[PDB]
């Protein structure tokens, strides 16, 4: 018949190809697909739902839910910092986009930042939320802070802001520290210490390449 | 502020979160013909305020069979044995505006909790206690129950990263109210509404409630379902 | 390693079947040819499930629900006489197992099987989405036997057959251990219903029983 | 020549397949097909077919035809009553529609039922024929029954009552009871004592997927 | 288990290609390779019939007439040496058997056969609608011989052939066991006349002798 | 299904051909190409550059 040569390669096993599978029930006709609410396409459709980002992971508030919640109310030092990027840093890894980006080595993009204060409707106060590029190095002060990319937050006009930090891949990262500008006003009737709940997303579009095994599984 | 109607209910509203973008809808055979009651079932259900003080961890209810008690809906899950719904979940906070706080409103379909102690089960009247709900607990606990530590809600899963789902914040400093609509998400068309839970409907406060020695030491909860769309199998012959 | 531009723009490698199919071994057993008549170490059984090994295990736990074709891949080997030929017996959910590896139900025609002689390529057989619903559920809030019995979280639907496994040689002069190897590869897949990733570790393959395990790893203060 | 490169799958015996076998005898030329009377073309026509239903399968009346009779002419008890589904039902199971799905694990339908009185054609009486939902509980008294789904069978005007039962399916199903309404009436000539036939088969249209062995066979 | 919404329409599973092409073993046999140069115990025969095993019988006995292409694949297997070469000698109806291994009859041209050497796929012979009337028949109310003498029930329609198998090779230095297995399959199958299903238990597999079986399994009473 | 007979020339490895390997990763999708200046097309783009000659290399 027709004259064929099998290839180097052949009657082989790899384990990632495509072909033909023989079906061993041909006869069978499966159930017909009825129409099932929310389904997911694309994995980067998790990544771009917003999530609550344990800020306040320290040593003793990681088994409560005293690890999401960051307290306001010392002007000298900063209310929170942390690395911005989802991998390999405490605060992002476990977050919904932090976790879709350990499946994947090669991963660039955007992640919007949203800070909710939940705090009470009377009090009023700023925070100054500075962004460090990812060569440079963090505010010591807050004049410092000021001087670099920044957002004086009022919290008694908005209770929701947005940021967008770009440059955030690997293959040295940002930094979103937050200062007190001034005090946390309040009248005699609301409590005087409050909380400010953090989000994290994909901003735009996101970008990943290369898929891995999760290091977390053991 | 919208005062709503259903039925001989009405409550008093003052944005959606419609479930996965989609509304509940009906299933459209004469082998088997569903019966849609639409008369009464579609009135709002108020359950029992829940109040929210400074320690509490959070509540669950787990829903169609929240509502085995609850007049005509919850008697026609006695008499037909396959069901759907879709269940307009009002949850108004009715806080002061002194107190502050946080409340995550998610509705977490396919909720499979796990046990306290593993290696073995739980006796069944863990889960739900129709009208009221269990509540979450803020360490670990052991016994022949829920693991209903927050931070690993029920699943096994970081309470953080539970807004995947259908949700909506409750902050006090802004809004008091949310409402979700779930459109009946299952993998079979109709299925027993005694054996299979269809979603979770979980309140967890992010940030506790807190308030100074005048205020009252508590914020009631209060949650209202509303069944969209319920249709059950036929008992008629053919 | 350093920070470099990674420019590109691609969520090609994102999508669903670009993530759960590819192909992972998930069952590795040993089955002899000769000796003890009656017993339970010369053939194998997996009953198919997602719920295997943690790794794969994790991945189905993104998605509530989920349907897909799977085209499994047996690797067989053999240790220690003639050329061995082997059966790999998939039996669907609805269907007779056997007891012993001279049953009678080895026979049946509604159990597909394949006959792979040493030396060939590796035998393929593929399965076509069985379950009586309409797509395979990851996760079952949910009781088998009607009025709260035992049994949680276990549904019917999400059954996937079993897989039988031979040698059709009746005996041999020596004795000849064969291993096997099933690379489970998940085909066509849809998934619905996004769901948050597993946190705690995995305890038992049929419950999501779990320890209380810390969100993230901790940090010796807010700030640093 | 051709550069192929055999799959996985290569040089094995899958059970189900569908390949083009080599003709052991090309020249020979098969006998031409002549019209035979009776084609089956789908094994669905066979369950459309009505059959005698042995309800009456008491223990010692089953080897003989006393096993398809109902004995009418107590209206406190009902005259029978059995489980309504084909498979694992000893009134249905061995009936054509009851044996043709016991080839298959999953099938989905309805089935009609016809009640063909074989009593005098002087006898009269009325027969109240309930049907309980697969959920629901037997009726345990006449009126209970008169109170759900019936029909109150005339039987000296008409002499064969169909139903049509839907929601009959596997992968606790619903029941047919029956009721003395009334009593048998009867001149002096006629016999006081009768019978009722039963009949099955699929109603409008049958489902049925997935072929598995029969039970039956040992 | 639990009664799910079983929620489909179709019948493609039901037609008779479905219901009945699909492979089954019906043949186990052993046969030697030397030793007792007269003897019965180095080839195998099986006259082909649909009568072999009763769970391919009783699928067969739902209908009066069938026409069909019959398509065989043994599975062939040895133990205990050179490379090893089988043949498979289908004999029509109408064709010469052989007495032992070393007949004439083997190298008749007129019977078809396939020389299969191990280790290859396994071989498939197809044989067509041999039988000289219009289909084959399940069921012969008859006598072969006219006057109603003997042999009731057996028409020469429905003969469909023999299938003699051998080693090829003449001698080994030890002895090999070859055991094959013939899996029979039915295609292209067109089906006359329905017929109610088997009840009793089969007794004989050339006859239609039963024992008097009860109808149903017995209840306790006609209400329970 | 298809007749094939294989030549003399199959299941061989000769080590100058040009068959279609099998790609071992085929979800994955490679690196845009951008452009980068100098690119070579042909080696003999490299003879014709000139470049100075050593026709002093005497032994020392």
């Amino acid at each position: 018949g027709v004259p064929v040569l099998n290839t180097p390669g052949s009657n082989q096993f790899l384990t990632s190809d495509d072909y033909q599978s023989p079906s061993a029930m041909p006869q069978f006709d499966e159930t017909p697909e009825m129409h099932i609410p929310g389904e997911v396409r694309n994995l980067m459709e998790i990544a771009e739902v917003d999530s609550v980002v344990p800020v306040n992971n320290v040593t003793g508030k990681t088994k409560s839910m005293d690890a999401y919640q960051i307290p306001v109310g010392d002007k000298t030092k900063p209310i929170f910092s942390f690395q911005m990027d989802p991998g390999y840093s405490s605060v992002l890894k476990r977050t919904l986009l932090g976790e879709m980006l350990n499946y994947y080595a090669h991963w660039s993009g955007s992640v919007k930042l949203t800070f909710l204060f939940c705090g009470s409707a009377m009090a009023t106060g700023k925070l100054l939320i500075s962004y460090s590029p990812p060569g440079a190095s963090v505010p010591t002060s807050r004049k410092d802070a000021m001087l670099g990319t920044h957002i004086v937050w009022d919290i008694g006009l908005q209770s929701s802001c947005v940021l967008c930090v770009p440059w955030i891949s690997q293959s040295s990262a940002g930094y979103i520290t937050c200062w007190y500008q001034t005090n946390i006003v309040v009248p005699p009737g609301a409590p005087t210490s409050c909380d400010v709940l953090c989000f994290a997303s994909a901003c735009n579009d996101f970008s990943v390449r290369l898929l891995r095994d999760t290091p977390f599984m053991a | 502020v919208r005062s709503m109607t259903l039925g001989n209910s009405t409550i008093t509203t003052q944005n959606v979160v419609v479930g996965y973008g989609e509304w509940p809808s009906y299933l459209s055979t004469a082998e088997d013909q569903p019966t849609q009651p639409d008369v009464a079932t579609c009135r709002f259900y108020t359950l029992e305020s829940v109040q929210w003080e400074k320690t509490s961890p959070g509540w669950w209810w787990k829903f169609p069979e929240a509502l085995k008690n609850m007049g005509l809906f919850g008697q026609n899950m006695h008499y037909h044995y396959l069901g759907r719904a879709g269940y307009t979940i009002h949850v108004q906070c009715n806080a002061s505006k002194f107190h502050q706080g946080c409340l995550l409103v998610v509705c977490v379909p396919e909720a499979e909790m796990g046990c306290a102690d593993t290696d073995t089960t739980f006796p069944a009247t863990e889960l739900t206690t129709e009208d009221t709900p269990h509540v979450f607990t803020s360490d670990s606990i052991t016994g022949k129950k829920v693991q209903a530590a927050v931070c690993n809600a029920g699943m096994g899963v970081g309470v953080g990263n539970l807004t995947i789902f259908p949700h909506q914040w409750i902050n006090l400093r802004t809004n008091n109210s949310a409402t979700i609509v779930i459109p009946y998400i299952n993998s079979v068309p109709m299925d027993n509404m005694f054996r299979h839970y269809n979603f979770t409907l979980m309140i967890i406060p992010f940030a506790p409630l807190n308030f100074t020695d005048g205020a009252t030491a508590y914020v009631p909860i209060t949650v209202t379902i509303a069944p969209m769309y319920a249709e059950y199998n036929g008992l008629r012959l053919a | 390693q350093t920070r470099h531009v990674v420019n590109f723009h691609s969520r090609s490698e994102s999508t669903i079947e670009n993530f759960m199919g590819r192909a992972a071994c998930v069952f590795m057993d040993q089955y002899k040819i000769n000796g003890e008549e009656t017993s339970t170490d010369r053939f194998a059984v997996w009953t198919i499930n997602i719920r295997e090994m943690a790794q794969l295990r994790r991945k189905c736990e993104m998605f509530t629900y989920m349907r897909f074709d799977i085209e499994m891949t047996m690797v067989i080997t053999s240790c220690q006489m003639p050329v061995l030929t082997h059966q790999i017996m998939y039996v669907p959910p609805g269907g007779p197992i056997p007891a012993k590896v001279d049953g009678y139900e080895w026979q049946t025609s509604t159990n597909p099987s394949v006959f792979w002689t040493e030396g060939n390529a590796p035998p393929r057989i593929s399965i076509p989405f069985i379950s009586v619903g309409n797509a395979y559920s990851s996760f079952y809030d949910g009781w088998s036997h009607f009025t709260q019995d035992g049994t949680y979280g276990y549904t019917t639907l999400n059954a996937m057959g079993k897989l039988y496994i031979r040698h059709v040689n009746r005996s041999s002069p020596h004795q000849i251990t064969s291993t096997i190897r099933v690379y489970f590869k998940p085909k066509h897949i849809k998934a619905w219903v996004p769901r948050p990733p597993r946190l705690c570790p995995y305890i038992n393959k049929r419950d999501v029983n779990f320890v209380v395990t810390e969100i993230t790893d901790s940090r010796t203060s807010i700030t640093d």
